[PDB]
């Protein structure tokens, strides 16, 4: 077996392919999470250098890890299906031995786990991802929204961003998120999510996905129809 | 310029680690030689004990891989004694896998196998050796089989290794050129023998004492080194021109 | 600590090249002419047998190699590359094929196999390429005659006719004037000794040359009779007179 | 590039001093150990407003009688904290007794130095191990990616460490009370951290023989900034 | 010691890039162009073939176009043999889920296993990536036709039409400009011609230089046939289209 | 260059730079000489004395391997250990095999093939000694010196270390001026004059003198150190003789 | 068939006081009707003011004290010359036989 | 300078830069003294505090009842070393009944040592040890040194500043030896010794370490309060 | 444990399982499901050694959730049997073999149409219109040859089910505690709960 260690320390105290790891995210396709006042939204840009594309069959952005719990992720495709595998399994593996389906801050700090081994293993880079995961903890309607990235250090967000021109997003969701008045509706949640993107997005057109989770496995995605119904609506409501 | 560390291909499609090899196989500066009789195959090479301190009998270039096959190696003493013993180890095996002895050609293509093997893996360094072969094969009869640090062997009428081998291959090739025959049309090993030594001195233009020399005999069945003595007794038929 | 090279020696360069495989591929450039030939009964493959001394005898230095009773392989390049390949040519055919179905493996198959362990080489940890390009020509019932070229990539062709290393360009221009899809093989062989004089510098007669054909099936070659459905090889290496006899009507 | 495990000419582990600055880079962590029970504070430092925290975990407990503060690379802690709850618990079932805080301490200290050409590079995180043990009483450890501990009345690490470790020579005396060391601590970080101690950006915990290690509700620690801003509006 | 000659095949660039990966697709841009067209009745592979010599024998062969089961093809641009290390792997792969379920292997799961090995071999191992793409054309009785590609990288996506190896950016735009959902495997055959006739490196695109593949609907109603065109059928298929 | 950064490579002349390093490590090292007499061999070596806390008699450097064998080393002594250590298993396992201990010449090849063995890979350094040992089998005595190359010959005497040269050129002088053979207690003081004379070298310091020998007749075949009366015997020889 | 067990009987009593504790052996080693000795002890001081014996079969009586023996010197390195509590040390033993439990040490051991 | 990438690498002058590295860190290792007479061997160890709020790094550590050591370099690394010989000792009594000789903790010691020298991927130690021990041949001390090379002496010392130590012990060589059936008077000799490699600061309570073995003495370790009585 | 039986009707599998749990002399439990839920339309009942058929049971339950979640996709009835024959045929000659005799009924949404299926712990598969485990099969089998018709509704199913329930009560030697009945059909698992 490969040996070599490829995260390693820099003089700076910097480990140049965690950080590295963070670039390829960087120019990952922009990935956003709100937290709902009882509902979580994960919206995901997609670039439009290629159309011809087959969506029925092309991965959709957004992963369900349980029936519970989704994670949406920007960077390297490749390196996420790996992630979102070993995800499904420990989710499996949790129910088998712990006799109940895991909470989001498990199954983030289980992902969020696996990410770190990479940055301090022999014969492995880092993963070149980032994660939102969301959903709700079983028989629990608080939402929850984590993030994780290459370091494998994790935290809880009431709404967050990532991959490219997430600076400005971010900067959006500070602008347009209370904490003290989080999206009563779900609707509402929905609405600030779009929007978020739309600083960013390009179009309204085959751009924009979206996924609505609501507590008790309510999982449900948005099609083109009925995102379009909100960037038509917001687009309307710029004329001051 | 690692290409020339390890054994990969140079972009001209060269292994230097391999031709480097060869440099060290004249390192020793002895030129060995080997001849075909009718019953037997003789093999001598130059022995040079520059130091009195050394015992001159532990001096030897020259090794007994089995019952039938010698073995005489141009190149530094402890690559020599690495393949001797393994051609020892692969000759013994077969004996005890196949039920019959490890013939001259088969244990040379083996060595030359391992050989090629140093060429191609990278943590393997070839061996600085040019190894001759002999015996009197009993299918082939009288063989000399010679392998190379790039895994190359082929069969010998007769052949010459060292230094000076080219002045030894062209002398040898006139003879042959002229004599008109696969072999040394001699009955007994030791006019076979006293042949070989004096096409020796001839090619190279030097004299040699009993001292001088190292002298292995294949016939059926033993494969045996000469003493100082019994060069000596063959040097002394020699003076008889 | 014996092996720690077990990373790729082969890597690909910012231009896209596998710079082992092209260096391979020079290394079998530089290698002696060898060429096949299909006729319609048979096929043949024909290499220069360039003696390093006088004293070597090159009958022991065999180039042309049976694989199988039915298939063959010559070679331009590396001479010690191509010996341990045929060692495990040979084996594999038995391993991953007749100790399962009882018969040889067809020429593609086996051909297949050879061409895997080329590949394995160009990306496996601590091992450059094989410096040979081989052509392998071969009979199986359900295919017919066929010739198949190796390259250290791994990579394999199919050949009506063809040749490898030094004079290759030359060879190649040579027998696409003088194929066609008609030749008995006999006209082959013959085709065969003119393109390969070319090539061949120094002395040209049946010791410096080494022919090979997959042809009709020899049963004088068989080493024992009793079984009607064993015929025995189609795998015949030419003697130095038989090679001799042809170059009269040269 | 050069081995991994390789001495610098001055006789150090380049890796283990290049750890040395990824944890100088984190942030602040201070322990003061008092006869009445040890102070473990830390800066949370929250990235972005958006980011909830209480989701900041940086004080972690080990065993009821020993806690953990930690600074730099934290994600390289969830293995070492890991090893030191399995150690805890392990020696309690072998011992039926609770393991001696120093004990615990070397056993997390051993994992350091076992990385190279085993984990492929040293850790990117110092610890703060502070607990009791009836032999020993109250104790703070300082826990290096290069092998080594320390024991320290008070120790600062991280960012702030440098200005926050010349204020605890200072300010700590052998007769400290744990109301004290609990306001020593949140005067020190106030004083290092970049952005405004309040009680959602820095967070508290102590261990008492009695009631073992606590981390601080975010209402407890909020008080203790109150007596800490009255207290030194006074002389 | 060794590290001195270790290359480290699976780092990152300071801009977060696989060095190797990038290389191998420069490798792949050099390659036969291979086109896949998905029409509403099927789904078409054409493969351009690069330079090849009067004595290269133009029948007996398929360097391009590799049956993985009954109901899966993928044509290659890159190194042939890397491609049929990954080929012998996926044919096996699709024969475990056959045996484990009695069904045949559903066409994603197949390219997810291939992109996943691919995935590997830039995350581990230290060894190169595979210089290969695959236009995998495949039906299964859950999405129907389905077009995937996958790259060195171990990513991999679904198409209605695409192109790999060679010239791409102009045939991307090509089949860009003449595709519609609706079109028939015949338009769709037509299309996939014209395309490299127009991106093709050499002046006269003949029947020798091609590898052709199609799965119909077309046999005994509700079955799926897959045809790997005979050269005398691509040179039928040359003369019917006019382009000789 | 970069030929001579890694073990096991050939420069273009066809040498491993590494083992000629190696060598000088060993050049760098104390005196070590093996004489060989009529029915057995003696070893003596240079013990640099850095200061007089060393215990005298008390940091032993000749090693005996079996019953029967004598090494003595020049060099990186840690490695000459580590060399025995080897020697020691190769001889236990000759002697659980064939129940005959260890010839001098079969035990010489195994240490042959064992340092040999470090100049085949990149990923070993090389032996930092030259070792010189030997004792009495059943064909009588044997006396053996191995390089780092993993060369090594039988000899009459043989010298290695600083004083390599005095000592060379001083066994020499007793090959000549001896031909017919030397006594076992004859070359006991013969070593210990030829340690005093290439002490020349490593003037810097004073020394301590350590003889060992191996006679079928003087120690029944068996490797003993020339302790106390024998040992004051020879070094009384030796300090008349650099006067 | 080769019995790897064997009884050298032997009898064994520990009675504990208010300050103080007892623990007493007869020193007779027997196997079968032979007596092997009249003076074999069975009770041993393991040090931290601790006695024990393992009565049985003796191989597997010496092999227990000599490791318990061994986990009480590891103790003091390992905790800092810490003192072995009696509790702490009959825990330690527990994890002794349970770690033989599918080829016991065929012992009655009291501390 | 290109032959101190590792330790397999030997510069053309015929030295191991990464041992001479190892044996650096020793040199910025606090001082520590060795001496013995025929019936005591004492280590005196200078300990080392990161800071004024910090403990004294402890430099001597217990291996059996007849035998330790004192460290000067990597802790960590005399860790591993003490351990490896804990296991050694330890072996010794279990299978033979036999208290390890001094004098073969020294060859294991450097055996050990000299394997991390000859292989890639490796390290040498970065620490240098003193071992006393009363063993079946009376008192004994040796210096351990990461290059593998161990020593048998009547006194020593090793760290930082230790030529001082080191030559009042050479001077005191005749007096010390013969403390014979004396403790304190070859302790205080030792405190002596360590006293020639100070500057500026001199021995506290706390900063002090004195291990003593000897004929009717189990290997023991004085610290605090119990060395008050030799400053 | 001890009965467990299965029948396929018009458009339903019924599975009837014995809640009788027996350890030696005593009957530890009488309201034991000896069932798992695989996916929505497919349901295992087991029977056979203590241990091994909850700890088999709920390894097939993982590995089917797992495939549903990465495939957002039921597996056919056929696929899960299939795939449950293989795990036991694998399982019959490892170091200790599974002792687990499964019933997998399931609704194939894709055909529309009811499917059981036998497999016993050799793996050893058959689809059935009615199929039991064990000495079950001796009892019923013979009402059931009688009785059976491809084309009952449910509640003729459960009817059939109450005969065979009755005649095992009647000759049994063994009290099973009476049985757990569910339905699988187009809209998924429910429970008649009482019999
Ligand atoms: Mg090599
Ligand atoms: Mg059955």
């Amino acid at each position: 077996g490969y040996d070599r260690a490829l995260s390693i320390f820099s003089p700076d105290g910097h480990i140049f392919q965690v950080e590295y790891a963070l670039e390829a995210v960087k120019r990952g396709t922009c990935a956003v999470g709100v937290k709902g006042k009882n509902c979580v939204v994960l919206g995901c840009e997609r670039r439009s250098t290629l159309k011809l594309q087959d969506t029925r069959i092309t991965p959709s952005k957004v992963s369900k890890i349980d029936s519970h719990v989704v994670l949406s992720f920007s960077g390297l495709n490749a390196d996420s299906r790996i992630l979102i595998e070993k995800a499904r399994v420990e989710a499996q593996s949790h129910r088998l031995t712990l006799e109940d389906p895991v909470t989001v801050e498990y199954l983030t700090r289980y992902v969020a786990g696996v990410q770190q081994r990479y940055t301090q293993s022999g014969g492995v880079r880092p993963f070149g991802v980032s994660t939102l995961i969301a959903g709700f903890d079983p028989r629990d309607d608080e939402p929850k929204l984590y993030q994780t990235e290459p370091s494998g250090i994790y935290s809880s967000w009431s709404a967050q961003t990532i991959g490219r021109n997430s600076k400005t997003v971010r900067e959006f969701l500070e602008k347009n998120y209370d904490r003290k008045e989080p999206p009563a509706t779900v609707e509402e949640c929905v609405k600030l999510t779009v929007r978020s993107l739309l600083e960013v997005v390009q179009t309204g057109a085959k751009n924009i996905e979206i996924t609505v989770v609501k507590p008790d496995s309510d999982i449900v995605a948005l099609s083109s129809e009925e995102i379009n119904q909100y960037v038509t609506q917001i687009e309307q409501e710029k004329q001051e | 310029g690692y290409d020339r560390h390890i054994t990969i291909f140079s972009p001209e499609g060269r292994l230097y680690q391999v031709e480097y090899a060869f440099k060290a196989t004249n390192q020793t500066n002895i030129n060995s030689l080997a001849v075909r009789g009718k019953d037997c195959t003789v093999v001598i090479s130059q022995k040079k004990v520059p130091d009195k301190l050394l015992d001159p009998t532990t001096v030897s270039y020259i090794f007994c891989i089995s019952r039938t096959i010698g073995m005489v190696v141009n190149g530094p003493i402890p690559d020599a004694r690495n393949a001797a013993l393994r051609a020892k180890a692969e000759a013994a095996e077969f004996r005890y896998k196949y039920g019959y002895d490890m013939p001259c050609d088969v244990l040379a293509k083996r060595m030359a196998n391992l050989s090629q093997i140093y060429t191609q893996r990278a943590y393997m360094r070839p061996l600085g050796v040019i190894l001759t072969f002999v015996s009197v094969d009993e299918e082939l009869g009288p063989s000399i089989y010679k392998t190379d640090p790039a895994g190359y062997y082929v069969g010998y009428k007769a052949t010459a290794t060292g230094p000076k081998q080219q002045e030894i291959t062209t002398n040898l090739e006139n003879h042959f050129k002229k004599s008109k025959i696969d072999h040394i049309n001699e009955e007994s090993w030791e006019k076979v023998v006293e042949f070989a030594i004096t096409h020796m001195i001839d090619a190279l233009g030097t004299e040699f004492s009993k001292n001088d020399l190292e002298v292995g005999v294949a016939t059926k069945d033993k494969f045996f080194t000469l003493s100082a003595e019994n060069i000596e007794e063959r040097l002394v038929a020699i003076a008889e021109q | 600590m014996t092996d720690r090279y077990s990373f790729s020696l082969t890597t690909f360069s910012p231009s896209g090249k596998l710079g082992q495989i092209d260096y391979a591929l020079t290394a079998v450039k530089q290698g002696v002419t060898s060429l096949g030939i299909k006729a319609t009964n048979g096929v043949v493959i024909a290499t220069e047998k360039k003696s390093s001394s006088p004293l070597a005898m090159s009958e022991t230095l065999s180039k042309v190699s049976l694989l199988t009773p039915d298939i063959g392989a010559v070679y331009s390049g590396m001479g010690p590359d191509y010996r341990v390949l045929v060692d495990k040519s040979r084996k594999v055919a038995h391993t991953s094929y007749k100790r399962i179905y009882g018969e040889y493996p067809p020429t593609k198959l086996l051909v297949s196999e050879v061409a895997k362990i080329m590949q394995e080489a160009t990306q496996s940890g601590g091992v450059r390429p094989f410096g040979v390009s081989l052509l392998i020509a071969g009979h199986d019932e359900f295919n017919g005659f066929s010739l198949y070229q190796v390259d250290p990539s791994g990579s394999y062709f199919p050949w009506k006719a063809t040749a490898i290393g030094k004079g290759s360009v030359a060879a190649k221009t040579f027998l696409e004037k003088r194929w066609n899809d008609e030749l008995e093989l006999e006209d082959a062989i013959h085709i065969a000794l003119l393109t390969l004089k070319e090539s061949v510098e120094g002395e040209f007669n049946g010791d410096t040359i080494e022919l090979a054909i997959i042809g009709d099936e020899n049963p004088d070659l068989l080493g024992y009779t009793g079984i009607p459905t064993d015929k025995g090889p189609r795998f015949r290496k030419l003697t130095s007179q038989e090679i001799n006899d042809r170059l009269e009507a040269l | 590039d050069r081995g991994v495990s390789t001495f610098s000419p001055e006789g150090r582990l380049f890796q283990v001093e290049y750890s040395l600055e990824a944890i100088k880079l984190g942030s602040t962590a201070i322990g003061i150990a008092t006869k009445e029970g040890v102070v473990l504070g830390v800066e949370k430092r929250a990235t972005s407003p958006l980011l909830e925290s209480d989701s900041i975990e940086k004080i972690v407990e080990i065993d009821r009688h020993i806690g953990c503060a930690m600074s730099g690379l934290t994600a390289d802690a969830r293995s070492m904290i890991e090893h030191a709850r399995t150690a805890a618990v392990t020696h309690n079932l072998y011992y039926d007794e609770d393991i001696n805080v120093e004990s615990l301490t070397q056993s997390v200290c051993d994992l350091a130095l076992r990385f190279g050409e085993l984990m492929s590079r040293p850790f990117g995180v110092a610890l703060l191990i502070a607990g009791h043990d009836a032999d020993d009483g109250y104790q703070l450890f300082h826990a290096e990616p290069s092998g080594t501990f320390y024991r320290y009345n008070a120790k600062a690490i991280g960012s702030g460490s440098e200005g926050a470790q010349a204020e605890l020579l200072n300010e700590w005396h052998s007769s400290l009370t744990l109301k004290e060391a609990e306001l020593l601590v949140l005067k020190i970080l106030k004083q290092v951290m970049e952005e405004k101690l309040d009680e959602n950006n820095a967070q508290l915990s102590c261990i008492t023989k009695q009631d073992g290690f606590k981390i601080y509700d975010n209402e407890k620690t909020a008080e203790l900034i109150k007596e800490l801003k009255e207290k030194e509006a006074a002389e | 010691g060794s590290r001195r000659y270790d290359s480290r095949t699976t780092i990152f660039s300071p801009e977060g890039r696989l060095y190797q990966v990038e290389y191998a697709l420069e490798s792949i841009s050099h390659a036969g162009t291979a086109i896949g067209i998905m029409a509403s009745d099927g789904i078409v592979l054409a493969a351009e073939r690069k330079v090849t010599s009067t004595l290269l024998e133009q029948d007996t062969s398929t360097e391009k176009l590799y049956k993985l089961n009954d109901k899966i093809a993928v044509a290659v641009a890159g190194l042939t043999a890397d491609a049929e290390i990954l080929i012998n792997t996926a044919r096996i792969h699709a024969q475990n889920y056959l045996k484990t379920y009695n069904e045949d292997i559903p066409v994603e799961i197949l390219v997810r296993r291939l992109s996943d090995i691919k995935q590997g071999y830039t995350q581990h191992g230290g060894l190169r990536p595979f210089g290969v793409s695959f236009i995998y054309a495949g039906y299964d009785d859950r999405y129907g036709y389905q077009l995937y590609t996958s790259n060195p990288s171990g990513n991999y996506t679904g198409w209605k039409a695409i192109s790999v190896g060679a010239n791409t950016s102009a045939a991307q735009t090509l089949l860009q400009m003449d595709y519609k959902d609706d079109m028939k495997v015949d338009d769709a055959i037509e299309l996939a011609l014209k395309t490299l006739s127009k991106t093709t490196d050499s002046s006269a695109l003949t029947y020798d230089r091609l590898e052709f593949a199609t799965i119909r609907k077309g046999a005994n109603d509700g079955e799926v046939y897959q045809k790997i065109f005979k050269p005398q059928e691509i040179k039928d298929i040359l003369v019917k289209t006019g382009i000789t | 260059t970069g030929y001579d950064l890694s073990n096991s490579v050939f420069s273009p002349d066809g040498r491993n730079f590494q083992v000629e390093y190696a060598v000088k490590a060993v050049e760098n090292g104390t005196t070590s000489i093996g004489i060989k007499c009529n029915d057995g061999v003696v070893f003596a070596v240079e013990k640099l004395i850095t200061s007089k806390l060393l215990v005298p008699q008390k940091n032993v450097k000749i090693q005996v391997v079996d019953r029967h064998i004598g090494c003595v080393y020049s060099g990186l002594i840690p490695d000459g250990r580590h060399l025995v250590n080897r020697g020691r298993e190769e001889a236990a396992s000759f002697k659980k095999l064939y129940k005959t201990p260890i010839p001098i010449p079969a035990f010489a090849d195994r240490l042959g093939q064992y340092v040999q063995a470090h100049t085949l890979y990149n990923s070993v350094r090389p032996f930092g000694v030259s070792t010189i040992f030997g004792g009495v089998d059943k064909n009588g005595a044997h006396l053996y010196m191995l390089e780092p190359s993993g060369s090594y010959w039988g000899y009459k005497g043989a010298a290695t270390g600083k004083g390599r040269q005095s000592a060379k050129a001083e066994l020499e002088k007793l090959v000549d001026h001896h031909p017919e053979g030397l006594s076992a207690r004859e070359a006991v003081k013969q070593a210990a004059k030829i340690i005093y004379l290439a002490h020349e070298d490593n003037k810097e310091k004073d020394f301590e003198l350590e003889i060992s020998w191996c006679s079928l007749s003087e120690t029944n075949g068996l490797h003993k150190f020339v302790k106390g009366d024998l040992l004051q015997e020879a070094i009384d020889f030796a300090q008349k003789e650099i006067n | 068939q080769f019995n790897p067990y064997g009884d050298n009987g032997g009898t064994i009593l520990g009675i504990a006081g208010e300050d103080f504790a007892v623990l007493a052996g007869d020193t007779r080693n027997i196997t079968d009707y032979s007596i092997n000795s009249r003076y074999e002890p069975k009770v041993f001081d393991c040090g931290d003011n601790i006695v024990m014996s393992a009565n049985g079969f003796a191989a597997d009586g010496d092999a227990l004290v000599k490791r318990f023996k061994n986990s009480v010197k590891w103790y003091h390195f390992d905790h800092n010359d810490k003192k072995l509590s009696i509790n702490s040390a009959a825990r330690n033993i527990q994890h002794l036989l349970y770690g033989k439990r599918f080829f016991p040490y065929y012992v009655h051991t009291i501390i | 300078n290109n032959y101190d990438g590792d330790t397999v690498t030997f510069s053309p002058t015929g030295r191991l830069f990464q041992v001479e590295y190892a044996l650096e860190a020793i040199k910025q290792g606090s001082v520590t003294v060795g001496l013995r007479s025929n019936t005591h061997a004492v280590l005196v160890a200078l300990k080392r505090n990161a800071d004024e709020l910090s403990s004294y790094q402890k430099k001597i550590i217990k291996c059996d009842e007849h035998m330790g050591l004192s460290l000067a370099g990597l802790a960590p690394d005399a860790r591993v070393l003490s351990n490896y010989l804990r296991q050694q000792c330890n072996y010794s009594s279990l299978v033979f009944n036999r208290k390890l000789a001094v004098e073969r903790a020294g060859h294991l010691l450097c055996d050990k040592a000299q394997k991390n020298t000859q292989s890639y991927g490796g390290r040498p130690y970065g620490v240098g040890l003193l071992i006393i021990g009363y063993d079946k041949s009376g008192a004994h001390l040796l210096e351990f040194q990461p290059s593998g090379n161990v020593t048998e002496l009547y006194g020593t010392a090793i760290g930082a500043r230790s030529q001082g130590a080191k030559t009042y012990l050479e001077r005191t060589l005749d007096t010390f030896i013969k403390i014979d059936g004396n403790p304190d008077e070859l302790i205080k000799a030792g405190v002596e010794a360590i006293s020639q490699s100070l500057r500026d600061e001199s021995l506290t309570v706390d900063n002090l370490s004195i291990a003593i073995v000897g004929k009717d003495t189990p290997f023991t370790i004085y610290d605090g309060e119990a060395v008050a009585k030799y400053i | 444990m001890d009965i467990i039986l299965g029948i396929r009707v018009q458009d339903s599998v019924i599975l009837a399982s014995s809640k009788a749990v027996t350890r030696g002399i005593s009957v530890l439990k009488d309201s034991d499901d000896k069932t798992r839920q695989l996916s929505p339309h497919t349901l295992m009942s087991f029977a056979g050694e203590a241990g091994d058929t909850v700890q088999f049971a709920e390894y097939i339950q993982a590995n089917i959730q797992l495939y549903s979640i990465r495939e957002d996709y039921e597996l056919s009835p056929q696929a899960v049997s299939s795939f449950v024959r293989q795990e036991l045929a694998k399982s019959i000659r490892s170091r200790r073999p599974y002792q687990v005799n499964v019933l997998i009924g399931g609704y194939d949404k894709k055909k529309n149409k009811p499917e059981l299926y036998q497999i016993d712990y050799l793996g050893t598969k058959v689809e059935l219109p009615y199929g039991a485990h064990g000495y079950s099969g001796f009892y019923t089998f013979s009402l059931l040859d009688h009785h059976y018709r491809p084309d009952m509704t449910t509640e003729e199913g459960l009817d059939l089910l109450k005969l065979c329930v009755q005649e095992l009560e009647k000759r049994m030697p063994m009290d099973f505690k009476g049985v757990i009945v569910k339905i699988v059909d187009k809209d998924g698992i429910r429970q008649v709960d009482d019999f």
